[PDB]
């Protein structure tokens, strides 16, 4: 699974997610990646999110939209919403993985509860940051 | 705030004991090249939608990541690909699931969003929608890599 | 709170002018029979999950409603059916989309929930999974009704 | 499209939705009905929801989960959440339709913005109610 989120110079948010699924997958199984609000969500009012992990749990938890709703309705910061979803709610349902998120103010979060998540991010005209493992 | 991009190439049990630094640097180099392309597009005033589309197209093209070229194998040694794209300005979205003959699922997802009234298309119907609009039909085997085939053989032993 | 069921058979441009009272009563009778079955099951201590599964199975079987028997026709004069079921206790869910050879999509969705580690299956893969679990293969022709075929013809005439 | 929501004597909520799609549908199109959080959602903490209408808008707005999140995070009553989603947000995106909902406290709502919605409801041991048109 791969994904991208961005905030542009016009203040617009967007998200995209793409996957091959899982090695040895049951043909016809669908994970969170192609499902709006599960693996991919963007709304200028809140956040752009792309997910990667246990597809079934990210669907059941509507992980991408849940970030947006916790911020918009719950008043949580991006960091608080990401901690709640990735480190508390998804593990409580037996889910493993992470996501990337940018809010309309340009805050960025790359939470994950796994050993690794291939990831990178950068502000326009700055040096990017890359990572594989936990800090 | 400032224009900004983030990308990912998947979360899971990425084991450092089993990797060399040179092996890790191939992933770091690929991630850095793609995020730098996105940063330069944002700096040039390109739309967030075009930036995430291009970043995911490049992650699809990159054999190291499980999307497009380098997709994992199903139980039946096939590839089944899925993608989504969403515009936070219009709240329009496009998605495809279960496609095997489209090189770049994220571009097929964008085509659903822009060239139909729909959000989600699946399987042969999704493929036929894309082909009817000039998107190329590709050999289902273009995505296959030795590394992912070896991972299927290992999965079959567990 | 007190046990309770609600059902629907679809929202849209339902035209009073185009309906007779006898036509309306066929819908009222079908809705009342199904909601009464659900109420009796809830009274008898059946689970919410089994109640919504049975209610939607009955709405599928009823030719008046666009699900299962009485499904609308696609542009290709085919049927493509979709369903979902979710358990609020476990937050488990099961769903199928794009199935043509399963009489009761909601029962296939329940099979994904109860007899797989998955939430969503599509198309032939969903059908093959269901057949492997002993669900019967039907012809998509079983869903076809004159009423819905005439609606397709009216849309393209 | 058809659906059902229920609250049982044990306090459990459940939802189900089933459809044939639309007359003259493009083969391969998926609406909200089979998508968790769009056309179908249940959570004992909040609500059970089944939707019917213009599928694409119910997906884009995650209508079924939005009822849950407005109640759980926003503190809206079931009636307030149903008015916000069905009478304000879905029309604003060019959507039509309705939904049925039962909350954990046993409140029931059958909102719709269309000329009709085939519907019925009843409490266990009580007399059922049916409807087609607006009140
Ligand atoms: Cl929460
Ligand atoms: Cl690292
Ligand atoms: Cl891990
Ligand atoms: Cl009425
Ligand atoms: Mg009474
Ligand atoms: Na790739
Ligand atoms: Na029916």
């Amino acid at each position: 699974t791969v994904g991208a989120v961005a905030l542009d110079l016009d203040g617009n948010l967007a998200a995209a997610t793409s996957t091959g699924g899982t090695t040895n997958k049951l043909p016809g199984r669908v994970g969170d990646s192609p499902l709006v609000g599960a693996g991919c969500y963007a709304n200028n009012a809140s956040v752009a999110v792309s997910c990667t992990g246990t597809g079934e749990v990210f669907i059941r938890a509507l992980a991408a939209y849940d970030i947006a709703a916790l911020m918009d309705y719950g008043g949580l910061s991006l960091a608080e919403a990401c901690e709640r979803v990735v480190m508390e709610k998804l593990p409580a349902l037996g889910g493993s993985g992470g996501l990337i998120a940018i809010d309309h103010e340009g805050n960025v979060a790359l939470p994950f509860n796994t050993e690794g998540m291939y990831r990178a991010w950068g502000y326009a005209g700055d040096t990017p940051t890359t990572g594989i493992y936990r800090e | 705030g400032k224009a900004v991009i983030a990308i990912h190439g998947g979360a899971g049990a990425i084991s450092r004991a089993q990797m060399s630094l040179q092996q890790e640097l191939r992933y770091i180099e690929a991630l850095s090249a793609i995020v730098e392309t996105g940063q330069k597009m944002l700096e040039a005033g390109e739309s967030a939608l075009d930036v995430v589309t291009e970043a995911v197209r490049l992650l699809e093209e990159c054999p190291l990541f499980n999307a497009g070229i380098g997709a994992v194998f199903t139980r039946d040694e096939t590839h089944e690909l899925d993608a989504c794209v969403m515009d936070g300005n219009t709240l329009k979205a496009g998605a495809v699931a279960g496609v095997s003959h489209l090189r770049n699922p994220v571009l097929a997802a964008r085509l659903v969003m822009e060239q139909s009234p729909h959000v989600m298309m699946i399987g042969e119907g999704a493929e036929n929608f894309a082909f009817a609009r000039g998107m190329e039909r590709v050999s289902p085997e273009i995505f296959s890599t030795s590394l992912r085939y070896e991972q299927l053989l290992a999965a079959r032993k567990e």
